[PDB]
RNA sequence: UAAAGUUGCUGCAGUUAAAAAGCUCGUAGUUGGAUCU
RNA sequence: CGCAAGACGGACCAGAGCGAAAGCAUUUGCCAAGAAUGUUUUCAUUAAUCAAGAACGAAAGUCGGAGGUUCGAAGACGAUCAGAUACCGUCGUAGUUCCGACCAUAAACGAUGCCGACCGGCGAUGCGGCGGCGUUAUUCCCAUGACCCGCCGGGCAGCUUCCGGGAAACCAAAGUCUUUGGGUUCCGGGGGGAGUAUGGUUGCAAAGCUGAAACUUAAAGGAAUUGACGGAAGGGCACCACC
C-alpha cells in the first residue's frame, strides 16, 4: 500500500474512534 | 634502525625525495632518479660525473616534478642564477 | 629454463643485482616472478587464505570462476599477496602464487622498548585500508604474538613480525579486503618517516645505469 | 609552486593582494593636497573622502563622494603624498 | 559534532543517559514491562501442569509436527 | 556482399610487399604471379587475393596506401625526408618583432640586433571569441 | 541515488520557480525544469511557396515566419522524441544538437 | 648552463629563435608555465623568455647526456609537426624515435613485440604525447617535453617553453636539443657552426612538398 | 568564530605538509604558538621561522622540512599529572621511539619527556611526530 | 561482562543504508582573538 | 464594432538576481528595510552556537464579509472496457481571488545545521571598487553611460580528484579521520507493530506537537555488477514474420 493512503486510512479510523469515544 | 648496541638492522634504507624529503616507497614506480650531467667550465663537455634527483610519484602526478628539478638544479649551480 | 624478457630480468639472472634490496631501493616493478624464486628461493612459504566462487550471470545460467587469495613470504621480512580469478581453482592458484610473488614488499621491523637484539614488531603504528576494511598494527612488548585475527595474523607471521597488536573495523568478513588491508598497512612500514631516517639519502647508481655497458653488450 | 616564498612577496605581487590579506596589511587610499585657482591655502583631502569638500576661496566644490574614490573636478591639481 | 568542553560533563552524561533508551536492549532490561510480561517473571526456570498436548506445525521453508504441551 | 575477408586482404597485401616487381595491372598476369609465388591451397582464393591484388596495384598506382611498404615508396619518401632548402627559412635579412618581444631581448642583453623590425602593436585587444 | 547534479532542473539560489502548462498535456510543470522549444517556422511551407509566390499581388514580398515558443513536460518531450534517454555519460553533454 | 660564458646563447641562436617564432607562446597560460613566460601582448599571445628556454633545453641536453646508452632515450612525436623532427634527431643523436600512433602497453606490456623499456624519454607535446607520459609514470620513466604555455606539466619532469604548435619552431627546438646534445657529449665542437641546418627537421606538408619540386 | 589559534596554527603546518610545501604562513601569531613551534624546532621537526610583526597580531613564516607527519592539538587542555602522561602517550604517540606531547607546565611550555625530567604534570597542548 | 568503535569521553553515525528541526531570532548552558619580564 | 467583470502578468526570463525560509516578474509614486563593496570613520570583545520562549511559514483545509472570469475536489451525464461510479470528453459544487481570524503541515530538498581556519587549477556570470590600449553617445575644452583587457572583495553556479575522502554513486567538500580532540545545537541505534495506543497539550474543526508497549521477524535496506525483461528509445535482420 502507498504511504499516503495507509495514512488516510489510518486518520479515517482515528475520525471513526474519536467520534464513537466522548 | 639502530639497536642499542649500535648494529643496523634494517632490510635497506629506502630513498627520500630530493624535494619533499618523503620515503620513496619500494612500490613506488612513478617515481624518477634522473641523471643530470656534469659539464667541464671552459669545453661545456660531459664530465663522465653528474647529478641525481630522485622525485617520487606524488609530486610527479601534481605536475611540479618540474619546478622542483628546476629548483635543485638552480641550487646547484648546474642551472644559472637569475 | 628461464628467459628474461625484462632489463631487469636479465640483470638478476647475470648475477650481478646481489638483493631484492636494490630494486625496492630503486623502486623498479617485478614482471617476472623469476626473480623473486631467484633471490628468495625457498625461503618463501606461500599459503591460500581462500577460494572465493564469482558467478556472472547470462543467458544459459551462471558461469563460475574461482578466486584464489594466496598469502606468501619468507618469515623474516618479506611478504606478498595475490589476487588471481580463473575458471579453475588450479590454474587460479597458480596465478595467485605468481602474483603473490610479484608483490613481494619489504617488511620494516622495530622495536617496542628497549632496543636489544633483533628487531621483533612494527617501527610504529601503521593502518591499511581496502573498501571500508581498517587494519591498524600497534608496536607490542616482545613475547606478546600476534594479537589478531586469523588472517591478519597469518599475514603477519609470513612477514615475520614476530609479535604485534591489531585493530580492525569494518567488513572484515571479506576475507579479500581483510587481507589486502593487512598487507597494505603491513607495506605502509617502511613508507613512514621516523627520525632515525632523517639522514640525509645518498644515492648510488642505478642498476639500469650501472650495468648499462652489459645490457648493451649483448 | 611548492616553493613560493611568502617571506619576501614581490611588490606587485602584493600591491595586487586585498589590503587585508597583505603580508603587512596597508590602505589602498592616500591624502592629497588640491590647489583651487580661487585660493592659495593648503586643502589636504582624503582621497575616499565621504563628505563634499569645498574650497574656501570661492563656490567651488573640491571633490564629490563616490563609492569608490572621490571624484575631483576638472581643473584642481592634486598632490599625492606618501 | 559533540561537545568538547572541560564542563560539558553534564551534557555527555544526559545525553547518553537519554540515548540509552534507544538501545533495545537496555531498554527491554531497563523499563520493566519485559520483566512483567515475561511469564518465567525473571525466573530462569518454572513447573507447570501438562494442560493437553499440541503439535505445532514447523515453518514454511521445511514441514513437521513439533510435539508441545501446553502447561 | 563480396566484402574480402582477412585472409585474402592479408595474402594480397604480404603478395604486394614481398613482390611487388613482378605484379602489374593485369588481373590474367596477377593471378599467373600470385600462383606462381604463393601456395594458395584453392583456386577460388587464388583468384580472389589476384583480383585483391590488382585492386591493390590500381590504389597504389595513385599514391601510398598504408597497409603496403613497397620498398620503391618508401625509398622515394625518405629522400623527402632529407630535403633541404638552398637557404635556410631561418636566415631571413628582417625579423618582424612587437615591442614587448624586443623589451625582452633588451633584458635578454640582445638589444643591439639590427635584424629586428619594431611592429606598431594592433590597438584591438579583440582576440577572444564571442562566447554563446 | 542522484542521476543529475542538477535535478532536472536549472534552479540554483532560489526557493521557488513559477510553473507554466505543458503544451501537449497542459502539465503543470516548473519554468526551469520545463524543455523549451522556439519555432521559427515560414507560416507558407516550402511547398507551397512557389505557388504562394505567383499568386502574389506584390513582386518580393517575402513571406512572414511563425514564432510559437513551445514548453513541454519529461514525459511528452519524451515521447514526442524531441529529447531522448542517454547514457550515464552523454547525459552531461549540455551542448545543443549541430543540427 | 651553469652561467658559462662557453653555454652562453648566442646572437645566431637568438635569431634562429625569433625566425621561427618559438618565443610566441598561446592565448592561454599554463598555472606551471607561468614562470617560464616575459609577458602578454596586446593580442592575447604570452611570451616565452628565451633565457629560460635555453636553459631548460641545456638541462635537457644534460640528462640526455646522462643517459649512457643513446638507445635508451626514447624521442615522441604523434603529431606529423614534430615527426621528421623526432627521425632526425634519433638517426643525428641515436635515440630510438616513434613517431606517428603511440601502441599503448609499449612501455607496459613485456609479451608484446614492441616493447622497450628507456632510460629517458623526450616528447614534442604533453597534450598530444599524453599516452606515452601516462605509461611513463608505471615504468619509473623520467619525461622531458617542449611545452607551450597551455600545456599541462603532469609527469613532466623537464618543461622546455617553446612553441609547440608550429613547424617551425618544433623542427628548431629538437634540431637544438641535438645539437646540445652533440656538442656535450663531444662529437662536433662548439667553436663554429654545426653542419646540419635546421630546416632538415621542419615539417613539410603535402602542398608544401608538391609546389617546392 | 576562531577560537583556540593554536588549533588553526597546527592545522594550516599539517595541511601544508600534507601538501609538501616548503613554507607556510600562519595567522594570528600568539605566545602558545611561538613556544609550540619551539619546542617543534629544538627538535627538528620544522626548522627557522619568522615573526612578522603587523600592529595588531602577528603573523608567523614557518620553513618545513618534511620530516613532520602530524601535528596536532588536544581540544580541551586536559590537566594532566605525570602518572597519567604515559597514558597519553600511549594514545597519541605512533610508538615510544619518537613523537612528543607538548604539555604547558608551571615551568613553561615543553614536551612529556622534559616534563617528566622537571617531575611537573600541566595541561596537554597538544603533539606531534 | 568482554566481544559492542552495535551508546562511541577515549571512539560511532546523520546526501542516497536509521537519521540535520521548514526557517530565523533568542535566555539559561557550552565555547570564546592578540597583548604584562 | 464596442461594453462589463473577475483572474493573470506571456514572449524578454537566464543552472541570472533578491529574501531567514516559505517565496518574489506590468508602469509610476510613497514608506520603511537590506547585502556587498569603499572607508588612514567610531565603539572596543560588545562574540559563536543555542534548553526555555518568540516571529514568519507553499498548498490544501476551517469560521465570518465581499467577489465569483477561468479552472475545478464532490457530483451529473457521455464514452472503446469483461467490469468505472478511473484514465478521456461535456457540465459542474465547495474551492481557486480579495479582506479579517485560524491552521503550522510539504520530496518545507542541496533528502547535506551554523560559526571559524587550511587545502589545486580554469573559464565565465551578478554586484561594488580599482587600473588600463583602443571603439562608440549629447555643441570643438572632461568626467560619465555602452563595449574591450585585467586586478580585489562578497555571491549563484560550471570542476578532475591518483590533493583527499567514501560501500560506491559521487563530493573541492560529503576533504584536512585508528596520523582519530577548533566551537556548538538538533538528532539515529536491525526490520515491522507504528508515528499506532495511551496520557498531556494546542485547535471551532480538520488535525498539530510530545509519544510507547505486548507481540512478530532473519533479514529489511544502500551503492554498483552481470543477465533477463520493458505496452522504453536508436540501428539492423527473417516468407518457420509481415507486406
Amino acid at each position: 500500500m502507498r504511504a499516503k493512503w495507509r495514512k488516510k486510512r489510518m486518520r479515517r479510523l482515528k475520525r471513526k474512534r474519536r467520534k464513537m469515544r466522548q | 634502525m639502530q639497536n642499542d648496541a649500535g648494529e643496523f638492522v634494517d632490510l635497506y634504507v629506502p630513498r627520500k625525495c630530493s624535494a619533499s624529503n618523503r620515503i620513496i616507497g619500494a612500490k613506488d614506480h612513478a617515481s624518477i632518479q634522473m641523471n643530470v650531467a656534469e659539464v667541464d667550465k671552459v669545453t661545456g663537455r660531459f664530465n663522465g660525473q653528474f647529478k641525481t634527483y630522485a622525485i617520487c610519484g606524488a609530486i610527479r602526478r601534481m605536475g611540479e616534478s618540474d619546478d622542483s628539478i628546476l629548483r635543485l638544479a638552480k641550487a646547484d649551480g648546474i642551472v644559472s642564477k637569475n | 629454463e628461464w628467459m628474461p624478457v625484462t632489463k631487469l630480468g636479465r640483470l638478476v639472472k647475470d648475477m650481478k643485482i646481489k638483493s631484492l634490496e636494490e630494486i625496492y631501493l630503486f623502486s623498479l616493478p617485478i614482471k617476472e616472478s623469476e626473480i623473486i624464486d631467484f633471490f628468495l628461493g625457498a625461503s618463501l612459504k606461500d599459503e591460500v587464505l581462500k577460494i572465493m566462487p564469482v558467478q556472472k550471470q547470462t543467458r544459459a545460467g551462471q558461469r563460475t570462476r574461482f578466486k584464489a587469495f594466496v598469502a606468501i613470504g619468507d618469515y623474516n621480512g618479506h611478504v606478498g599477496l595475490g589476487v588471481k580469478c580463473s575458471k579453475e581453482v588450479a590454474t587460479a592458484i597458480r596465478g595467485a602464487i605468481i602474483l603473490a610473488k610479484l608483490s613481494i614488499v619489504p617488511v620494516r621491523r622495530g622495536y617496542w622498548g628497549n632496543k636489544i637484539g633483533k628487531p621483533h614488531t612494527v617501527p610504529c603504528k601503521v593502518t591499511g585500508r581496502c573498501g571500508s576494511v581498517l587494519v591498524r598494527l600497534i608496536p607490542a612488548p616482545r613475547g606478546t604474538g600476534i594479537v589478531s585475527a586469523p588472517v591478519p595474523k597469518k599475514l603477519l607471521m609470513m612477514a615475520g613480525i614476530d609479535d604485534c597488536y591489531t585493530s580492525a573495523r569494518g567488513c572484515t568478513a571479506t576475507l579479500g579486503n581483510f587481507a589486502k588491508a593487512t598487507f597494505d598497512a603491513i607495506s605502509k612500514t617502511y613508507s613512514y618517516l621516523t627520525p632515525d631516517l632523517w639522514k640525509e639519502t645518498v644515492f648510488t647508481k642505478s642498476p639500469y645505469q650501472e650495468f648499462t655497458d652489459h645490457l648493451v653488450k649483448t | 609552486p611548492l616553493a613560493k616564498d611568502l617571506l619576501h612577496p614581490s611588490p606587485e605581487e602584493e600591491k595586487r593582494k586585498h589590503k587585508k590579506k597583505r603580508l603587512v596589511q596597508s590602505p589602498n587610499s592616500y591624502f592629497m593636497d588640491v590647489k583651487c585657482p580661487g585660493c592659495y591655502k593648503i586643502t589636504t583631502v582624503f582621497s575616499h573622502a565621504q563628505t563634499v569638500v569645498l574650497c574656501v576661496g570661492c563656490s567651488t566644490v573640491l571633490c564629490q563622494p563616490t563609492g569608490g574614490k572621490a571624484r575631483l573636478t576638472e581643473g584642481c591639481s592634486f598632490r599625492r603624498k606618501q | 559534532g559533540k561537545c568538547r568542553g572541560l564542563r560539558t560533563a553534564r551534557k555527555l552524561r544526559s545525553h547518553r543517559r537519554d540515548q540509552k533508551w534507544h538501545d533495545k536492549q537496555y531498554k527491554k532490561a531497563h523499563l520493566g514491562t519485559a520483566l512483567k510480561a515475561n511469564p518465567f517473571g525473571g525466573a530462569s526456570h518454572a513447573k507447570g501442569i501438562v494442560l493437553e498436548k499440541v503439535g505445532v506445525e514447523a515453518k514454511q521453508p521445511n514441514s513437521a509436527i513439533r510435539k508441545c504441551v501446553r502447561v | 556482399g563480396r566484402v574480402r575477408t582477412k585472409t585474402v586482404k592479408k595474402a594480397a597485401r604480404v603478395i604486394i610487399e614481398k613482390y611487388y616487381t613482378r605484379l602489374g595491372n593485369d588481373f590474367h598476369t596477377n593471378k599467373r604471379v600470385c600462383e606462381e609465388i604463393a601456395i594458395i591451397p584453392s583456386k577460388k582464393l587464388r583468384n580472389k587475393i589476384a583480383g585483391y591484388v590488382t585492386h591493390l596495384m590500381k590504389r597504389i598506382q595513385r599514391g601510398p596506401v598504408r597497409g603496403i611498404s613497397i620498398k620503391l615508396q618508401e625509398e622515394e619518401r625518405e629522400r623527402r625526408d632529407n630535403y633541404v632548402p638552398e637557404v635556410s627559412a631561418l636566415d631571413q635579412e628582417i625579423i618582424e618583432v612587437d615591442p614587448d618581444t624586443k623589451e625582452m631581448l633588451k633584458l635578454l642583453d640582445f638589444g643591439s640586433l639590427s635584424n629586428l623590425q619594431v611592429t606598431q602593436p594592433t590597438v584591438g585587444m579583440n582576440f577572444k571569441t564571442p562566447r554563446g | 541515488t542522484k542521476k543529475r547534479r542538477n535535478n532536472g532542473r536549472a534552479k540554483k539560489g532560489r526557493g521557488h520557480v513559477q510553473p507554466i502548462r505543458c503544451t501537449n498535456c497542459a502539465r503543470c510543470v516548473p519554468k526551469d525544469k520545463a524543455i523549451k522549444k522556439f519555432v521559427i517556422r515560414n507560416i507558407v511551407e516550402a511547398a507551397a511557396v512557389r505557388d504562394i509566390s505567383e499568386a502574389s499581388v506584390f513582386d518580393a514580398y517575402v513571406l512572414p515566419k511563425l514564432y510559437v515558443k513551445l514548453h513541454y513536460c519529461v514525459s511528452c518531450v519524451i515521447h514526442s522524441k524531441v529529447v531522448r534517454n542517454r547514457s550515464r555519460e552523454a547525459r552531461k553533454d549540455r551542448t545543443p544538437p549541430p543540427r | 648552463s651553469g652561467a658559462l660564458d662557453v653555454l652562453q646563447m648566442k646572437e645566431e641562436d637568438v635569431l634562429k629563435f625569433l625566425a621561427a617564432g618559438t618565443h610566441l607562446g598561446g592565448t592561454n597560460l599554463d598555472f606551471q608555465m607561468e614562470q617560464y613566460i616575459y609577458k602578454r601582448k596586446s593580442d592575447g599571445i604570452y611570451i616565452i623568455n628565451l633565457k629560460r628556454t635555453w636553459e631548460k633545453l641545456l638541462l635537457a641536453a644534460r640528462a640526455i647526456v646522462a643517459i649512457e646508452n643513446p638507445a635508451d632515450v626514447s624521442v615522441i612525436s604523434s603529431r606529423n609537426t614534430g615527426q621528421r623532427a623526432v627521425l632526425k634527431f634519433a638517426a643525428a643523436t641515436g635515440a630510438t624515435p616513434i613517431a606517428g600512433r603511440f601502441t599503448p602497453g609499449t612501455f607496459t606490456n613485456q609479451i608484446q613485440a614492441a616493447f622497450r623499456e628507456p632510460r629517458l624519454l623526450v616528447v614534442t607535446d604533453p597534450r598530444a604525447d599524453h599516452q606515452p607520459l601516462t605509461e611513463a609514470s608505471y615504468v619509473n620513466l623520467p619525461t622531458i617535453a617542449l611545452c607551450n604555455t597551455d600545456s599541462p606539466l603532469r609527469y613532466v619532469d623537464i618543461a622546455i617553453p617553446c612553441n609547440n604548435k608550429g613547424a617551425h619552431s618544433v623542427g628548431l627546438m629538437w634540431w637544438m636539443l641535438a645539437r646540445e646534445v652533440l656538442r656535450m657529449r663531444g662529437t662536433i665542437s662548439r667553436e663554429h657552426p654545426w653542419e646540419v641546418m635546421p630546416d632538415l627537421y621542419f615539417y613539410r606538408d603535402p602542398e608544401e612538398i608538391e609546389k617546392e619540386e | 568564530v576562531r577560537m583556540n589559534v593554536l588549533a588553526d596554527a597546527l592545522k594550516s603546518i599539517n595541511n601544508a605538509e600534507k601538501r609538501g610545501k616548503r613554507q607556510v604562513l600562519i595567522r594570528p601569531c600568539s605566545k602558545v604558538i611561538v613556544r609550540f613551534l619551539t619546542v617543534m624546532m629544538k627538535h627538528g621537526y620544522i626548522g627557522e621561522f619568522e615573526i612578522i610583526d603587523d600592529h595588531r597580531a602577528g603573523k608567523i613564516v614557518v620553513n618545513l622540512t618534511g620530516r613532520l607527519n602530524k601535528c596536532g592539538v588536544i581540544s580541551p587542555r586536559f590537566d594532566v599529572q605525570l602518572k597519567d602522561l604515559e597514558k597519553w602517550q600511549n594514545n597519541l604517540l605512533p610508538s615510544r621511539q619518537f613523537g612528543f606531547i607538548v604539555l604547558t607546565t608551571s615551568a613553561g611550555i615543553m614536551d612529556h619527556e622534559e616534563a617528566r625530567r622537571k617531575h611537573t604534570g600541566g595541561k596537554i597542548l597538544g603533539f606531534f611526530f
